C-alpha cells in the first residue's frame, strides 16, 4: 500500500481480468533499462524554446529561464503551457511551463520565460569552463621550476 | 555481510537501497545497505574531492570578480549575494527593534506549520541518549536549507530537495560521524564540510555564497528554538512533497523534528549559536583544500594527485588573467 | 534534412528582436527520477512473459495483460508497465475498458513508441548453463575425440 | 586517421557517425568513420559472439519441441512457422499453375510501387564494375526482409527496419566484404544471417532462419521483378524511420536504382541456384559460437568454449530428461 514505485502509484485503479490471479527482484533506474534508440521523438509534441549555452546548465539544476539565456522561441506559445527546453545541438534539457507568451518572448528585455517542471539532463554537461590552463597542472610545473614559497604553497606575488 | 543501519538514531535500514531503484541520486554511497559509519566518511571525503571542479571555481571567482554586466546577468552571482531568505528578514526586522536583543525571538505558528505539526510528525515520545550528532545534523540541515533559499531567491524548484540533500553530508552520505576514526572541533568540521560541498555541487560554487549563508544559519539558531521549528517544518515539507526523496523524512527529518520540538534545548541552541559562529570566524580560504588531478600517467591510466586550497587556485588563475590582459596574443 | 529529431522546422523557430555533434539520449540523460515524465497516460501492466516482445515492437495480446487502467479508450495514447513499475514502452489502445475485461483474445495495443531495452527480460532457461555442463563434461572425459557434445 | 568510405559502392562517409548521435541504435560499428572493411569483419565477429544468448537458444528450442499450449500460444513459434509473406503467395499461386516452370515470374508493378520508383529513387547511370558484393548485399537483405514479414505475420511496426538492419551485415556492420583477409561467398552469407536470426531478434530459431532462407530462394527463382517488388519494400519501411533513412542515403537507395537498370535475370537465377546448393549443404553443426563458460576466480575475466547449436541442444535436453527423471 504505502510503498510502491512511481509507474506503480495509485495500485487500486488498475483492473484486474475475470479467472485466474497471479499475484504482482528489484527495479532499475530508467538511464539503466532505458533503449539507446531514437528516444527524443516522446518530445516531438511539445512546442520549442532553445537556450544559450551560456544557460543550460541553470536549467539542469532546475533554475528559472530567463530571457537572457533565450535564443529562439516556436510561435504559439501560451502562457502556462508545458513546453521543452532544448540546446543549440538538439539535446533536451527539460520539460518546462511557458512563463511568457510568444509576444512577449520577442518583446521583453527582461523576466521569467519558463519554470523547469522536470529536469531531462545531466548537470554539469555545459559546465562552467576556464579558458586559460588548468589550475592544478600550473601549481605541478611551479613545484618543478622552484617558483613556489618554503611551505610548498603558490605565494602572492 | 551485516546491514548497518543508518538514520535517526541508526534506526533505520533497507528504505535508502529501495529508493535508488526509483530514481534517487540524493544517495551517493555505492553500498547504503552495507557502509558503516567511518565507511561513509572515507567514502565521502573521496568522492568529494573527485567531485570538485578547480577549473568550474575558479571560473566563478573570475566572473564575480572581472566579468561585464552581461556575465555577471547570466551567472547571477552579484544578485544572490544581495538576497536576504524571508526567516532571516523576519529574524533583523524582529532584532532591530527589541530592546533586549539577547533574549529569543517569539514565534507565533501559522495555521499551515500547526496542521504540519499535527499531521505530518511522528507522535511518539523520545529516549535519545547521543544527542550531539543531532544537533550537529541541526546545523548541517539548516546551510543546506539557508544555502537553498538564497540560490532560489526564496522560491523552491522541483531540485529544492536535491540541493537540500547534497549540501548536507548526513543526507547524501547518510554520515553524522563526520570526522574519520584514526563538541568545538565537530562544529568547524560541520562547517568545513558546508563549505567544500558549496563549492563542489551545486551550480553556483562561491566561497562568499557559502559563508553567507553559515551567517544566516548563526542568526536563525541565535533566534532560537522556534525560528529553527519554522525552518525544519519548511525542510520537512521539501523532502515530504517529492514523490522520491521523501525517504529523508522517513530515515531522518521526521524524527529529528518530532524530536526537536519536544526534546530540543533552548540553552543548547544558544551554545551552539555562539560556537558555530566563534569557528567559522576561525576560517579562512586557506582551510578549504582539495585534492586535485593534474595529469594521468599515459601508460598507467592513475591519475597524478596535487593539493590546492581555494585561494591559490584564485591566484593562478589571475596571474594567466594578467599574462593574457598585459601582453599581447 | 541531417538536422536531430528537435531541430526539425527550424524556420518555425522564431528570434528576439535586436560545430559540435550532440550526444544519445542515454549518454545526457540525468539518473534521477525521470519516470515522472509519464505520468499523464494511463496504464496496462504487462505479464513477464509479454515484456520481451513489446521491446521489440510488437503488438500487445490478451494473453499478455495482467491489469488496466479505468477510462482506457480505444485508440488512447498508454504506457506499458512491468510489475516492477518500469516502462517498457509508449502504446496506442487497440480496445477499451470494457473489451478488456471481456475478450478472450485479441490485440490489447500496437507499440508507438518503444523505451525498454530489448532483452532485459529475456528468455531463460531454468536448468543449468549449457556452456558451464561442456566444461565439467571436458573435466570428465564424457566428450567425443574431436571435443564434442555426442548423440547418447 | 584517414576516413574509411563505406556503403555503396563505398561512396559515402560522415552519415553513419552523425546519425548515431540521433539514435540510430541499427549500427553496431565502434567507430564506422574510421573502420577499414576487414576490422569491419573483425568487430562483426566479435560482437556476434558477444550477442549470441545460449540461454535464451535453447529456451526457445525447448518451448517448440516441448512447450504446452499456452507456452506455445505465448511464443508464437508454431504461428511463425506456418505463415506465407504475400510476396511468397504471390509466386507460390503462380508457379503451381505455370507451364513452363523455369520462365520468369510475370509481375504488373502497383500505382504505389510506381509513384516510388518515379519519386523516391536516384535519377543517375550506374557504371559499378565490382557488381559481386552487390548481388551478394541482395541476398542477405532478401534474408532480413523474409525474416521480418514472418515475425510479424506481414503487418510492419515502428521496429521492422530494426530488425532487418540488424539481420544485415552490410547494414548494421557496413560489412560487404563478409569473409576476413588471412560460391563460398554466397556460403559466408548464408551461415551469417543464421548466425544473426540466432542472435538478435525476438524468436531465435534454426527451422525459422531455414524457413527464410528457402523464401529467399523463392523471391530469386521468381525474377528481376519480383526482387525489385521485395526491395521497394525495404526501401519505403526505412525511407519512412526519422533515424534509419541513413541506409537508404548510404546503399538502398543506389542499391534499388543500380538493380532497376543494371540487374541481370541470367545472374539472379544463379544465384538462387547457387544459394539453393549452399543452404542444403548446411547443418546446425555449421553454426558456431564462442560462449562463456565461467568466469577467472582471480581476475574475473571471462573463460570462452567453442559449441555448435547441436551440441547445445543436446546438452539441454540431457538436463531436461535428469530433470523429468
Amino acid at each position: 500500500t504505502s510503498e510502491w514505485p512511481l509507474l506503480l502509484k495509485n495500485f487500486d485503479k488498475l483492473l484486474v481480468r475475470s479467472g485466474h490471479y497471479t499475484p504482482i527482484p528489484l527495479k532499475r533506474d530508467l538511464k539503466s533499462y532505458i533503449s539507446s534508440g531514437p528516444l527524443e521523438t516522446l518530445l516531438v509534441g511539445y512546442k520549442r524554446i532553445v537556450v544559450k549555452d551560456s544557460a543550460v546548465n541553470a536549467v539542469c539544476y532546475g533554475a528559472k529561464l530567463m530571457i537572457p539565456g533565450l535564443l529562439r522561441y516556436e510561435e504559439g506559445i501560451e502562457l502556462y503551457d508545458e513546453i521543452v527546453l532544448i540546446t543549440t545541438k538538439g539535446e533536451a534539457i527539460a520539460v518546462a511551463i511557458a512563463q511568457m507568451s510568444t509576444v512577449d518572448l520577442a518583446s521583453c528585455d527582461h523576466g521569467v520565460v519558463a519554470s523547469v517542471k522536470r529536469c531531462i539532463m545531466e548537470r554539469d554537461l555545459y559546465p562552467r569552463r576556464w579558458g586559460l590552463g588548468p589550475v592544478a597542472q600550473k601549481k605541478k610545473q611551479m613545484k618543478a621550476d622552484g617558483k613556489l614559497d618554503k611551505y610548498g604553497r603558490v605565494n602572492e606575488n | 555481510i551485516l546491514k548497518t543501519k543508518y538514520g535517526f538514531d541508526n534506526l533505520y535500514d533497507t528504505v535508502i537501497s529501495v529508493s535508488t531503484s526509483n530514481g534517487n541520486d540524493i544517495n551517493e554511497l555505492d553500498d547504503p545497505e552495507h557502509t558503516d559509519a567511518n565507511d561513509r566518511v572515507i567514502e565521502r571525503l573521496r568522492k568529494e574531492n573527485l567531485k570538485f571542479d578547480p577549473e568550474y571555481y575558479v571560473s566563478e571567482y573570475m566572473t564575480h570578480k572581472y566579468g561585464n554586466e552581461e556575465d555577471l546577468e547570466i551567472n547571477g552571482i552579484k544578485e544572490l549575494l544581495k538576497f536576504t531568505p524571508s526567516i532571516v528578514k523576519q529574524y533583523l526586522q524582529w532584532y532591530k527593534d527589541s530592546t533586549n536583543p539577547n533574549l529569543v525571538m517569539p514565534i507565533e505558528f501559522t495555521d499551515e506549520e500547526q496542521k504540519q505539526m499535527q499531521d505530518n510528525l511522528p507522535k511518539k515520545s523520545y529516549l535519545v541518549e547521543d544527542i550531539k550528532p543531532l544537533y550537529v545534523t541541526i546545523l548541517s540541515v539548516l546551510f543546506s536549507y539557508v544555502f537553498e533559499q538564497i540560490e532560489n531567491e526564496g522560491t523552491h524548484t522541483t531540485e529544492s530537495a536535491w540541493t537540500m540533500g547534497k549540501l548536507c553530508p548526513q543526507i547524501s552520505f547518510l554520515d553524522q560521524q563526520l570526522k574519520q576514526v584514526n563538541d568545538s572541533s565537530l562544529i568547524k568540521i560541520a562547517i568545513i564540510t558546508g563549505i567544500r560541498r558549496a563549492l563542489s555541487y551545486p551550480l553556483h560554487r562561491n566561497y562568499d555564497l557559502a559563508m553567507k549563508a553559515w551567517t544566516f544559519v548563526y542568526y536563525i539558531l541565535r533566534g532560537g528554538k522556534r525560528l529553527v521549528i519554522r525552518a525544519l517544518l519548511d525542510i520537512h515539507e521539501t523532502f515530504r512533497f517529492h514523490d522520491v526523496y521523501y525517504v529523508y523524512d522517513k530515515v531522518l527529518l521526521d524524527d529529528l523534528t518530532a524530536w526537536f520540538i519536544s526534546q530540543g534545548s533552548e540553552n543548547v541552541i544558544r551554545s551552539l549559536a555562539l560556537e558555530m559562529r566563534k569557528e567559522q570566524e576561525s576560517l579562512s580560504k586557506q582551510d578549504i583544500e582539495f585534492e586535485c588531478i593534474a595529469s594521468f600517467n599515459e601508460q598507467t591510466g592513475e591519475p597524478e594527485w596535487e593539493t590546492l586550497n581555494i585561494r591559490e587556485m584564485e591566484i593562478l588563475a589571475e596571474s594567466e588573467y594578467r599574462e593574457q590582459q598585459q601582453n599581447p596574443q
